[PDB]
């Protein structure tokens, strides 16, 4: 039955995973209580792929809440559809993690991370078919970053053949917590370089920026932030929650979505960011901007490997093809010709609570590249001169780690650059 | 090889703060011992001069003595 089990960590990883849920669970015609008052059963048919049922027929989300101090997780408990949630399956410790990415990979997460496991295990045990693993982090902080990759190393370690899937915020001076950041983001990417088929990069800078240049937000929260990454999220699953002509599934989106390895990092795109409904060319056109993307690289900058693209609500399917193939067809500078047939479209019936028309964007571009350099410099600023190193000898690591670490988001770059230019 | 790195990192990260610890201790001891040393070797010393101020009191009544 194809399961997929969720996975949420830190502050960043369980705010934004607990909006997923209200909006998934809202779609799906669940209620604060796991009780189903939907009126399809488009919203029935493939409920399984993330909720599990319950003794009254109650449906309760397959997923499992981490953290390493329990703040956020009293708040998203306390939250509007908190007490959905399997209460087992709130996992966390006291003393946090202080945005220390070694904290959260060797000292501190380690002592928590076999109790994860065991959820973890309680919850593929009960999966007549489960597909892989969900993480939903941020690789700025500690807990989500390093508890985080730590955590997918092992489940790869427990289950090498079931697909693992993230969505991972980036850190940006924009909107920053401290220093560190691109520390323990280049940390971060190394071990998700290794060890993810597929990793959704939200990149905080373009949330930001979609905010405030866009939505009109003057002063725009993390609120405001993660409404956005709802969206997308929600987007981005459509065709794995719901019956399509299409089944799909994560191992068949990694198959058609990455020709090499390594390079599994997508740009998601969203549209619209209101009582007019869009058109078909309007989504079209929105999406494909830069100003719908939500990673901060712009798409002029690199060409395009793949694409898959969904569009929801009642439509013209024979005027998304016509305007699907009209922009590639305008932009051919920006899309390989040597993979073909390389951009996929969809269509599914029910759009989201409040559009009658929206679209969703997965973009494999090379320009994503514009971010790991960012990072990169960030890092090389600091490291040059080991400022700030010593929170992270201090719970036992080398410089030595670091200069790797750095190392292999450099070749990543090399790789996107060698492939842009082909 | 993973696991055994993770390993590695905690052991060293205990090591350190018990190397930190040992070596304090070990300071301030040293510290503390050759204080008390000092200390006394300073009070010893004006004792035995205020003694040596002493014993030639004597020489100075026991020698009034000798005048007769
Ligand atoms: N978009 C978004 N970013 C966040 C949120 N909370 C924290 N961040 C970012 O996440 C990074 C800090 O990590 P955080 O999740 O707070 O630390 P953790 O508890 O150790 O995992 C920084 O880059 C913040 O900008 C959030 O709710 N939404
Ligand atoms: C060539 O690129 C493709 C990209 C994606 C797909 C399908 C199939 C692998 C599946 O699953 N895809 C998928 C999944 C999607 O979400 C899981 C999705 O949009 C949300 C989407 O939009 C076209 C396509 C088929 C393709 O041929
Ligand atoms: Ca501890
Ligand atoms: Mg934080």
């Amino acid at each position: 039955m194809r399961e997929i089990v969720h996975i949420q960590a830190g502050q960043c990883g369980n705010q934004i995973g607990a909006k997923f849920w209200e909006v998934i669970s809202d779609e799906h015609g669940i209620d604060p209580t796991g009780s189903y008052h939907g009126d399809s059963d488009l919203q029935l048919e493939r409920i399984n792929v993330y909720y599990n049922e319950a003794t009254g027929n109650k449906y309760v989300p397959r997923a499992i809440l981490v953290d390493l101090e329990p703040g956020t997780m009293d708040s998203v408990r306390s939250g509007p559809f908190g007490q959905i949630f399997r209460p087992d399956n709130f996992v966390f410790g006291q003393s946090g993690a202080g945005n220390n990415w070694a904290k959260g990979h060797y000292t501190e997460g380690a002592e928590l991370v076999d109790s994860v496991l065991d959820v973890v295990r309680k919850e593929s045990e009960s999966c007549d078919c489960l597909q892989g693993f969900q993480l939903t982090h941020s690789l700025g902080g500690g807990t989500g970053s390093g508890m985080g990759t730590l955590l997918i190393s092992k489940i790869r370690e427990e289950y090498p053949d079931r697909i693992m899937n993230t969505f991972s915020v980036m850190p940006s001076p924009k909107v920053s917590d401290t220093v560190v950041e691109p520390y323990n983001a280049t940390l971060s990417v190394h071990q998700l370089v290794e060890n993810t088929d597929e990793t959704y990069c939200i990149d905080n800078e373009a949330l930001y920026d979609i905010c405030f240049r866009t939505l009109k937000l003057t002063t725009p929260t993390y609120g405001d932030l993660n409404h956005l990454v709802s969206a997308t999220m929600s987007g981005v699953t459509t065709c794995l929650r719901f019956p399509g002509q299409l089944n799909a599934d994560l191992r068949k989106l990694a198959v058609n979505m990455v020709p090499f390895p390594r390079l599994h990092f997508f740009m998601p795109g969203f549209a619209p960011l209101q009582y007019r409904a869009l058109t078909v060319p309007e989504l079209t056109q929105q999406m494909f901007d830069s100003k719908n993307m939500m990673a901060a690289c712009d798409p002029r900058h690199g060409r395009y490997l793949t694409v898959a693209a969904i569009f929801r609500g009642r439509m013209s399917m024979k005027e998304v093809d016509e305007q699907m193939l009209n922009v590639q067809n305008k932009n051919s500078s920006y899309f390989v010709e040597w993979i073909p047939n390389n951009v996929k479209t969809a269509v599914c019936d029910i759009p989201p609570r409040g559009l009658k028309m929206s679209a969703t964007f997965i973009g494999n571009s090379t320009a994503i590249q514009e971010l790991f350099k960012r990072i990169s410099e960030q890092f090389t600023a600091m490291f040059r001169r080991k400022a700030f190193l010593h929170w992270y000898t201090g719970e036992g690591m080398d410089e030595m780690e670091f200069t790797e670490a750095e190392s292999n988001m450099n070749d990543l770059v090399s790789e996107y650059q060698q492939y842009q230019d082909a | 090889e993973k696991r055994e790195h993770e390993r590695e990192v905690i052991q060293k990260a205990i090591e350190e703060n018990n190397n930190f610890i040992k070596m304090a201790k070990e300071k301030l001891a040293q510290k503390m011992e050759s204080n008390k040393e000092n200390r006394e070797a300073h009070l010893a010393a004006m004792l035995e001069r205020l003694q040596e101020k002493d014993k030639h009191a004597e020489e100075v009544r026991k020698n009034k003595e000798l005048k007769e």
